[PDB]
């Protein structure tokens, strides 16, 4: 909120420190309203709900097991049980090496199956059990944590802290005729370049309204209009 | 070798960080004076304390006092020297406020000042810079070869 | 390397156009320590 | 897996032999686990990852003091939370930065 | 002060022993950070509320900071009361030390003495240790403004 | 250097009395504080101009060069 | 009156100042250097040998400074003062003893003078030394001087104390969206080199040397130095903690992806990675380039064919690595105090010299080499005309490096700069404190703020207050009053001590059970492993307690790191201490009684056990007390005197702890600056610029420390008569009044002499 | 420990001795004697040095007349003066109260058990001969000892 | 309140000890079973030692790949350098007496792939040196020293050591104050 965030903002650099997107949300409780949002804007959940994960192998078969547990699912508040977590390995596991065919024993003990200048298979085992636990299985991949807030009163508020603003403003459950992020150029090139005039103003006015600095409001918007 | 008056713009220091320039030399009878008619080498203005929060230079300027009306030096070490309170008994020995505050007249009116002033000895230490090696002012003269400029 | 060029004759901040042409030494000029005066008018 | 042959004391890995067995073979020395219906499972624990509260407010844990804010009119607030720094040199005093309780204007007093 | 520290050292030995209700937006370690530091500075508070409530008429530094020419109660109450909290970035002092601020200190000792809080004010003058974390904070602020 | 001739607050001569000072000290030994006070040092001023001298033209002497 | 010792141990400051000045680095340093580290150079340079005519050689006897054999006295140096005063060089001849053979198998001694040694002001060379003020006074010396610096061409150079990170010891830094590196620089004799270590990608941990092409994987150099099973690797860098194991296991993995590994197997792969020797003994170029490459990766030479003490450095490299991986703030503080080092003008006089005497005898042999190339009439008689000639390159190169500050090191390749400075002399203070001042290591990167705040660890070692301003704030750092710095000492006969005392060698012990007991590292070098940690640091306290080992040597104990840590170098900062034991100081008073009696010198207090040297290690390991008052038993130290946590500018500083702690620092800024008395020769020097005042007073409020360093005797002010009240109006802003007839009287009064020279330069006309 | 990831039980595939985080101090002291099962900084160093004691006395009985059992000692390399060293040097004695010590000399010193070697030791005998260089088996380290000076 | 003599002995005698990291201790409750030496090999001048404990062949062998890999694989060469160290004496008790011999040149004993070496040198195929570099140059230069590996004979060196401890007695005199000093 200082001399990098005044640099930041006037330099129109792509890539800033703590992009916050604030959303205001529609209803008014913590419990099955605005977990539920916060959910739907997270990181990874894998390792969340996976509770273990397995390196099996058989006379033939090998097996990367894992019990996804329902009670992390249900206690916090995400819709997911099977299909997608299959479907999300599916696209993880191909991004990293391959996927051809996520396979589900039944009750969340879905296993991956892998087969083929030797000793790779047992390598890319290897490498698919390190990297599995890390794949998004629910959210947008682009929040790297969503924290609820209070604005001292009763509305749970909830500002996280990514880079992906059309996401937040279309999803269910956030208001997106009121979302705004600091990021000016994510304000561009989903708003336009009238709202990225107007979140530069904003963004430096209340940057130096932070520190007790009286700056008259036309000298920031003519910084604006310069700018765009 | 060059004998050097202070004057107007020498800067002086006082061993507590209070630095600053000689803004005005005045007679000695227009400075105030106190009942034995001792007048201030020094007056410094009580602005600086506040802020600055320089408490040790108070007690300095106490010990100070205590010490050339008992004849001894006095000690100002780090987390100890000579406690408030003996410097106060001094003083108050020898017919001098506990705290350090003589009644002055002033040597313009000779009235008496409406406050008590803090009244005493303060080790002042003369700094380098001097206005006299600061004063430069050119009209015209030498010129960059290169550039043609001053 | 200590060689000095044309493009270092220019670059810089005591180059050519930071340190001459947008920016100068003047003649009718003075410094020195700044004192108070309240006997002075404002202006 | 991480484990290791008794002989030779490497690390074991899998390999593919004929039948395609997956045999744990150590390289660099003559030994062969082969799997007769025996299941080697490597299970590590994760965590759980549990839900966090609303961030809200802990202001009650901040230092406040009896100055009353520019915009008074407004609200009329008679503290303000403080912290004091020392951004200029060393022979000026220290700065103190202010946020009024009523509005949370900021302002320095230095 | 006394009551002051006796409800941080209760907390204390809460959170050595067992474990305390961590606060929602931070996590344990720093919740007897929170708790402790407001307990601290609610202290010093009230300690240069009832100093500048008895400071005399006339007091030179009351005048400079009523009329605002110079100074603060903030100043007034540090020379006479208590120079409460030296806080480096952000926070109390760190661990100089192996977990500890000074030998001084016993281990693993996170009492207010021990990390910074300044008992004295500037008239009764600063212990070592206290000294030591005022001049870290001085220096902290002085930092990053070159 | 050597004890100045006046005391620099009230003009009073103090430099009279920098050798019937020392003499106090050494014969007949005072402390510091009456023997001030047996010179007619009494404002703090004059006693400070005194008590706080220090005598360095006797150790410039000892680099006299034309010996 | 009875002595007490809450109050009386106090004198243990002045005892300990007697014989350790402030001006004492420089001065045991440089005696150190000119007394045994002059051997060491000529001992290591002792022979110099042509490839023509085999039968003859020249061999480097002895070495000494300003002293010949002819006479029991030392020839006469032109007094300092004097050199000054004629714009030369304070320096001594170096005479060495020659055996040079002569054609007719004659051999015999001489005296030669190979060159002028820059001798430092009050050292054993030194005129100054033991003079009673009356040779002073005849010598045109203050008896006040600090000493310490150097004269060459008549101005005052002082080679500052250096800052810099702790050489042979491991660092581990971490960071954000990089990875984690961690580094051990290693510095040898003739060859330093940094063996980096750092996490590319997906937890893999890799060795990255400059020497090395790419960087090795961590499996493949473990497997290299002997340790090729595999398990054990994975049992040295992990242990019996899960976490570990799965953090470290892909660099296990990739050992085998590669290809399966031998032990010479992983020593050709790094072998094939060495980048080039200048083409010198091309025949080397196999598996056996990897040795060489081994021996010069760090300074655990090896000069056998047991790797387990490199194996088990490395694997401690890798499980510090693995810790910060596991988690952060298991990083080290690079500006902790306990992790710097201090180099002094006698290390880099020897370093300098060393490389001078290098470049002295290879010009030697070549000018030996033209001479006797020659057919006929080879006649040796006096083949020393060229060394008499010859001997202007060692002095020319050892008084530039002081005058200039660019220390040139061709052997060790780098350029320093400002390794000296002019000694200020602007006031006794002034020249005082640039005395036991820091300098801190450049390339710091000066944007961030790390090494510029000051620490919590540095309390009583550097000065509190004492940081300039402007732009270096920060960055140079003055030496506490009451501190020493530690020399180095031989290592070799504390490991054998170590090993009396119950530690067992690495080599006796396995991979399974090393991190199941403490490991005793000496100088950060895993020597072994002990049960009883606590007993041993015990045992080795009570053995330095009683003189057994050097006072110097730090023995403390990690708990997050399992280890007892015992260190030798010097450069360690320390101040000393009174030991408490048993819940009581060891004073007691009947030592003070003795010390003010006259005797019981500062030496006996620790020839007794009753004072130890700790330095910012062992006070991890301690619990000291500030007073007597607050000894609880369960205190290890008591503190002397607190107030010596302040350097000597700042106790200049009357109640400094009843000020804002910026006040203090500014005062250290401006004390320097104060214009007073400079010396008591001051009139008989003649100095390029210098500000003397006619009428200095001693301060009425001073403090221990200004009477500890005779400040007193050279004051710098004047006790103004001050009324702090609002006058005239002219006041305001730090703006002061002065009394008119109070300057009239000589109040402030000073003044300015300024020199000129000029030389009346003889032409070649 | 933890969970471990499950016709010779000793050809069998070895996996390390993994202990969580949370609790690898507490197992460490544990299967520090554990892992061999032979067949408050001061307090706790004291009474785990009078254990090994215990041990120690237990194993010299133990081996008395067993014609294979060995122990390795950790003497100190420089010993008082009485190698070409020949003879009887001392004795080691049982103290009351369950503590030993060494009298190597005229000196006393204490004695304890060092580090533990979780691996096979075997002694040997090298005789090279220029007939005929052979090496002879002798026997089985069952633990190592360490004797140190006290002042 | 009793005492136990213990006597130096074995002044000519060079008892090494092996020190076998490949294994442990004891598998189980018992000792594990002392593996079987065949082939055993000493370098003089190097202090290398090389111990060959052949493979079982009933299980876990895998000779297709062990035959088409290398040709000689059935034994297995632990090899480990003999570090010389100080005050490690080896004891026994007989009489109620703990007989101490010094111990020379403790070595620590790894798996060696000597037949690896030799397939990839086969593959591969298709001045002073001095300080580590002339360790390794002897090492591979002078060696060949075979030893012929003889289990059994315990008594004879007990009963020698038993000899020498009983017919030598020497006192000590060094003082105490003397001893630390000498530390
Ligand atoms: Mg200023
Ligand atoms: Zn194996
Ligand atoms: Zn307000
Ligand atoms: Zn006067």
């Amino acid at each position: 909120l200082g001399v990098p965030r005044i640099k930041e903002i006037i330099n129109a650099s792509k890539v800033i420190s703590t992009p916050i997107i604030n959303a205001v949300l529609v209803n008014d409780n913590d419990e099955r309203a605005a977990r539920v949002v916060k959910g739907r804007v997270e990181k990874t959940l894998l390792s969340d709900v996976a509770f273990y994960v397995q390196d099996v192998y058989k006379d033939n078969l090998s097996f990367i097991q894992v019990r996804i547990d329902l009670g992390t699912i249900d206690k916090l508040q995400l819709e997911l049980t099977i299909e997608d977590i299959a479907v999300a390995i599916t696209r993880a596991s191909k991004l990293k090496i391959q996927a051809s065919d996520v396979n589900i024993i039944g009750k969340d003990r879905i296993a991956i199956n892998v087969f083929p200048s030797e000793n790779d298979v047992f390598y890319r085992m290897q490498q698919l059990r390190r990297a599995l636990p890390d794949v998004v299985v629910k959210g947008l991949p682009d929040i790297s944590r969503a924290v609820i807030n209070i604005r001292d009163d009763g509305k749970r508020e909830l500002l996280v802290e990514g880079y992906g603003l059309r996401d937040v403003m279309c999803t269910d459950g956030v208001i997106g005729s009121r979302t705004t992020t600091n990021h000016v150029l994510e304000v561009f090139s989903v708003l336009g370049i009238e709202a990225a005039r107007y979140s530069i103003i904003r963004e430096i006015n209340y940057t130096m309204s932070n520190h007790g600095m009286s700056v008259d409001p036309r000298h920031i918007q003519l910084l604006g209009d310069v700018m765009t | 070798r060059q004998n050097r008056r202070p004057e107007l713009g020498d800067k002086f220091s006082s061993r507590h960080g209070q630095k600053g320039v000689c803004g005005i030399i005045v007679k000695q009878e227009d400075m105030p004076f106190n009942d034995q008619g001792i007048v201030p080498d020094i007056i410094m203005n009580p602005h600086g304390f506040p802020s600055r929060m320089t408490v040790g230079k108070m007690i300095e300027l106490i010990s100070g006092k205590a010490g050339v009306l008992n004849g001894t030096l006095e000690y100002g070490t780090c987390f100890g020297g000579s406690k408030l309170e003996d410097m106060s008994k001094i003083l108050v020995d020898q017919g001098f406020n506990y705290s350090g505050k003589d009644m002055l007249y002033s040597g313009i009116t000779g009235e008496c000042l409406q406050a008590y002033i803090f009244f005493g000895p303060i080790y002042y230490q003369k700094l380098k810079h001097m206005v006299l090696d600061k004063m430069h002012a050119r009209a015209r003269g030498p010129r960059a070869v290169l550039t043609r400029q001053p | 390397k200590p060689i000095r060029g044309f493009c270092q004759r220019l670059k810089g901040k005591q180059g050519r156009f930071r340190g001459n042409l947008s920016g100068k030494r003047v003649d009718f000029s003075g410094r020195t320590v700044i004192s108070p005066d309240p006997n002075l008018s404002i202006d | 897996m991480l484990s290791f042959c008794p002989s030779c004391n490497n690390m074991l890995l899998i390999t593919s032999g004929d039948s395609g067995v997956y045999t744990l073979a150590c390289r660099s020395c003559p030994y062969e686990f082969p799997i007769e219906g025996i299941e080697i499972y490597d299970r590590k624990k994760l965590p759980r990852k549990e839900v966090d509260d609303v961030l809200g407010g802990g202001w009650d844990n901040v230092d406040q003091t009896k100055t009353q804010c520019p915009n008074y009119d407004t609200c009329g607030g008679e503290s303000a939370y403080f912290f004091q720094l020392q951004i200029r040199s060393a022979d000026e005093p220290m700065t103190t930065f202010y946020k009024c309780v009523n509005c949370g204007h900021r302002w320095k007093e230095n | 002060v006394e009551i002051a520290y006796h409800k941080c050292d209760e907390l204390i030995t809460l959170f050595n022993k067992g474990e305390l209700e961590t606060q929602p937006g931070c996590n344990e370690e720093q919740t007897l950070e929170a708790k402790i530091g407001g307990l601290l500075s609610k202290v010093r508070e009230e300690v240069g509320d009832v100093c500048i409530n008895e400071l005399d008429n006339w007091n030179a530094p009351l005048i400079m900071a009523t009329c605002g020419s110079k100074g603060s109660t903030l100043n007034v109450s540090q020379m006479v009361a208590v120079v409460g909290q030296q806080i480096i970035s952000g926070n109390r002092v760190p661990d100089g030390f192996q977990d500890r601020s000074l030998p001084h200190f016993p281990k693993n000792s996170k009492t207010p003495q021990s990390k910074g809080f300044v008992r004295n004010s500037f008239f009764s003058g600063l212990s070592p240790p206290e000294f030591l974390f005022h001049a870290i904070s001085g220096r902290e602020g002085l930092v990053d403004t070159a | 250097m050597i004890v100045p001739v006046r005391c620099f607050s009230c003009g009073k001569v103090v430099g009279d009395k920098w050798e019937s000072y020392l003499n106090l000290l050494q014969e007949d030994e005072l402390d510091e504080g009456t023997a001030l006070s047996r010179l007619g040092l009494k404002r703090y001023c004059c006693r400070r101009m005194i008590l706080t001298h220090v005598d360095l033209i006797e150790k410039f002497l000892r680099y006299n060069p034309l010996e | 009156d009875e002595i007490n010792t809450a109050q009386d141990k106090w004198h243990l400051l002045p005892a300990f100042l007697k014989v350790k000045g402030l001006v004492k680095q420089h001065l045991d340093s440089f005696n150190y250097f000119v007394d045994t580290d002059l051997k060491k150079i000529i001992k290591a340079n002792q022979l110099i040998l042509s490839d023509v005519d085999p039968e003859f050689y020249l061999k480097y006897v002895d070495i000494r400074v300003g002293k010949k054999s002819s006479s029991s006295t030392k020839d006469y140096l032109t007094p300092p003062h004097e050199c000054r005063l004629r714009d030369m060089t304070y320096s001594a001849p170096i005479y060495v003893d020659i055996e040079y053979t002569r054609g007719r198998n004659i051999i015999m001694h001489k005296d030669v003078e190979i060159g002028r040694m820059p001798i430092m002001l009050r050292s054993n060379k030194c005129i100054l030394y033991d003079a009673d003020e009356s040779k002073m006074a005849k010598l045109n010396e203050c008896p006040l001087d600090p000493g310490g610096y150097f004269i060459v061409n008549g101005t005052e150079k002082v080679i500052l104390v250096q800052e810099q990170l702790s050489k042979n010891r491991i660092i581990v830094e971490a960071d954000e969206k990089k990875g984690i590196v961690q580094a051990s620089v290693t510095s040898s004799t003739h060859e330093r080199k940094s063996k980096t270590y750092v996490i590319t990608k997906n937890g893999k941990i890799y060795l990255k040397h400059n020497s090395i092409a790419e960087e090795i994987p961590i499996a493949i150099v473990l497997k290299a130095c002997g340790i090729l099973s595999d398990l054990e690797i994975m049992q040295l860098v992990c242990g019996n903690d899960s976490s570990y194991q799965d953090i470290f296991a892909v660099n296990l993995e990739e050992s085998s992806k590669l290809d399966i590994y031998t032990q010479q197997q992983a020593l050709e792969y790094i072998g094939a990675k060495v980048k080039t020797m200048r083409r010198q003994k091309l025949t080397i170029l196999q598996e056996g380039i990897e040795a060489i490459a081994t021996t010069v990766i760090a300074h655990l030479t090896v000069e056998a064919l047991d790797f387990r003490e490199k194996a088990l450095y490395i694997a401690m490299m890798t499980r510090r690595v693995v810790m910060a991986m596991y988690n952060p703030k298991m990083i080290d503080d690079r500006d902790y105090v306990g992790n710097k080092r201090l180099e002094l003008a006698g290390q880099l006089i020897s370093l300098l010299f060393e490389d001078l005497f290098k470049k002295f005898n290879n010009d030697f042999k070549l000018s030996i080499d033209k001479v006797l190339k020659k057919p006929n009439r080879a006649m040796e008689y006096d083949a020393l005309l060229s060394i008499n000639v010859h001997s202007n390159n060692i002095t020319s190169g050892l008084n530039r490096a002081i005058s200039t500050g660019n220390w040139s090191l061709k052997r060790f390749k780098m350029e320093r700069a400002g390794v000296t400075h002019v000694l200020s002399r602007l006031s006794y203070i002034s020249a005082l404190g640039m005395m036991t001042r820091i300098s801190s290591q450049f390339e710091k990167s000066r944007k961030v703020s790390g090494p510029r705040a000051l620490q919590p660890s540095q309390f009583g070692m550097l000065c509190t207050a004492d940081t300039p301003e402007g732009e270096a704030c920060g960055l140079v750092k003055n030496l506490a009053l009451m501190t020493h710095i530690t020399t180095d000492d031989e290592e070799e006969p504390i490991k054998k001590l170590c090993y009396v005392l119950g530690v067992e060698d690495i080599t006796l012990i396995d991979s399974a059970s090393l991190h199941l007991n403490y490991g005793v590292y000496l100088n950060g070098t895993l020597i072994g492993s002990i049960r009883f940690p606590t007993k041993f640091v015990t045992q080795f306290r009570h053995l330095r307690r009683t003189g057994k080992v050097s006072e110097f040597i730090s023995i403390y104990s990690n708990s997050h790191q399992m280890a007892v840590h015992i260190a030798t170098d010097g450069g360690r900062i320390c101040r000393p201490l009174i030991i408490v034991s048993d819940g009581q100081s060891r004073v007691k008073d009947i030592h003070l009684r003795k010390l003010l009696d006259g005797e019981l010198d500062f030496d006996d207090f620790l020839k007794l056990g009753l004072v130890e040297y700790l330095d910012v290690n062992e006070e991890n390991d301690s619990y000291i007390a500030l007073y007597e008052k607050d000894i609880v038993p369960s205190m290890t130290h008591l503190e002397i005197e607190p107030f010596t946590i302040l350097g000597a500018v700042a106790g200049l500083i009357p109640y400094p702890h009843h000020n804002q702690s910026p006040r203090n620092t500014y005062q250290c800024a401006m004390g320097k600056q104060a214009i007073g008395a400079i010396a008591y020769n001051q009139f008989k020097r003649i100095d390029t610029l210098l500000y003397l005042m006619t009428y200095p007073q001693q301060p009425m409020v001073k403090t221990k420390t200004i009477e500890l360093i005779d400040y007193d005797k050279l004051p710098a002010g004047q006790n103004a008569t001050v009324a702090v009240m609002s006058y005239s109006g002219y006041d305001i802003e730090d703006a002061l009044v002065l009394n008119k007839s109070s300057i009239d009287r000589g109040f402030g009064r000073c003044e300015t002499r300024r020199k000129t020279t000029t030389v009346l330069k003889r032409y070649a006309n | 420990x933890x969970x471990x990831x499950x016709r010779i039980e000793q050809l069998f595939p070895v996996r390390p001795v993994r202990v969580r985080h949370e609790d690898v101090e507490t197992v460490k002291r544990e299967i520090q004697e554990a892992l061999s099962e032979k067949p408050k900084e001061a307090a706790a160093e004291l009474e785990l040095l009078n254990a090994d004691h215990q041990h120690i006395l237990r194993k010299l009985k133990k081996m008395n007349n067993k014609p294979e059992r060995f122990m390795v000692f950790q003497l100190p390399t420089r010993l008082p003066a009485f190698r070409e060293l020949a003879g009887k040097v001392g004795s080691i004695r049982v103290h009351k109260s369950g503590k030993l010590s060494v009298k190597i000399g005229n000196v006393v010193m204490d004695i304890g058990k060092g580090a533990e070697t979780t691996f096979l030791q075997d002694v040997i005998a090298l005789s090279i001969a220029d007939d005929a260089s052979s090496a002879e088996l002798l026997g089985r380290v069952d633990g190592k000892i360490v004797v140190t000076p006290q002042i | 309140i009793e005492e136990f003599p213990l006597k130096i002995s074995g002044e000519e005698e060079s008892l090494h000890v092996f020190q076998y990291a490949n294994r442990p201790r004891l598998v189980g409750r018992k000792p594990a079973e002392h593996p079987f030496i065949s082939a055993a090999r000493y370098k003089p001048k190097s202090h290398l030692w090389e111990i060959d404990i052949p493979l079982d062949e009933q299980a876990f062998y895998n000779k297709d790949k062990a035959e088409s890999e290398w040709n000689g694989v059935n034994v297995q060469t632990l090899k480990g350098v003999g570090v010389e160290n100080n005050g490690q004496y080896a004891a026994f008790v007989k009489d109620m007496q703990v007989y101490l011999v010094p111990i020379e040149r403790v070595a620590q004993l790894k798996p060696f792939f000597k037949y690896i070496d030799d397939a990839n040198v086969t593959r591969k195929q298709e001045n002073r040196l001095t300080g580590s570099l002339l360790a390794h140059k002897v090492a591979d230069e002078e060696a060949n020293i075979e030893l012929t590996w003889a289990e059994g004979t315990f008594e004879q060196f007990k009963d020698t050591i038993v000899k020498e401890a009983e017919d030598k007695t020497l006192v000590a005199l060094e003082k105490q104050e003397d001893y630390i000093d000498n530390l």
